[PDB]
């Protein structure tokens, strides 16, 4: 028995990038993890550990209200659902 | 000013790069929220953590792929 853990990038670029990439970017998949539950799981980890602060996050520059209400899509190349070492978690479709 | 002890700036002067990576440490303004809450929620025994991330969900990702459910209708 073995778990397949990988690193994901959810909106991270020039803010909280290395912080959450090193702290909460390695999740367990291939044991029954999907892509939709992957977006909700990454969103839940970041929203559960980083959200209880708010005091430093609101003057910092981010809103923190669009991370809990708005969900992101996970893709590897162009826009396909595949499991790789480094997956991209970002928004691509239009907003209604 | 404000800070005198603990935490250093690292490197300030530089012209000829050799390693490229390695200024002083990690994060400058995100270290407060990261260290405070990430270590505040920690209740497990370890003290010396080298690699972060091992487990996240078990009942949320395994129950969705094993038993499909419909929403709204």
């Amino acid at each position: 028995q073995g778990y397949k853990s990988v690193n994901i990038t959810f909106e991270l670029d020039e803010r909280i990038d290395k912080v959450l990439n090193e702290k909460c970017s390695a999740y367990t998949v291939e044991l029954g993890t999907e892509v939709n539950e992957f977006a909700c799981v990454v969103a839940d980890a970041v929203i559960k550990t980083l959200q209880p602060v708010s005091e430093l996050l609101t003057p910092l520059g981010i809103d923190l209200d669009e991370w809990s209400m708005a969900t992101y899509y996970l893709f590897d190349e162009s826009g396909e659902f595949k499991l790789a070492s480094h997956m991209y978690c970002s928004f691509y479709p239009p907003d209604e | 000013r404000n800070s005198s002890r603990n935490s250093t700036p690292g490197s300030s002067r530089g012209t000829s790069p050799a390693r490229m990576a390695g200024n002083g440490g990690d994060a400058a303004l995100a270290l407060l929220l990261l260290d405070r809450l990430n270590q505040l929620e920690s209740k497990m025994s370890g003290k010396g953590q080298q690699q972060q991330g091992q487990t996240v969900t078990k009942k949320s990702a395994a129950e969705a792929s094993k038993k499909p459910r419909q929403k709204r209708t």
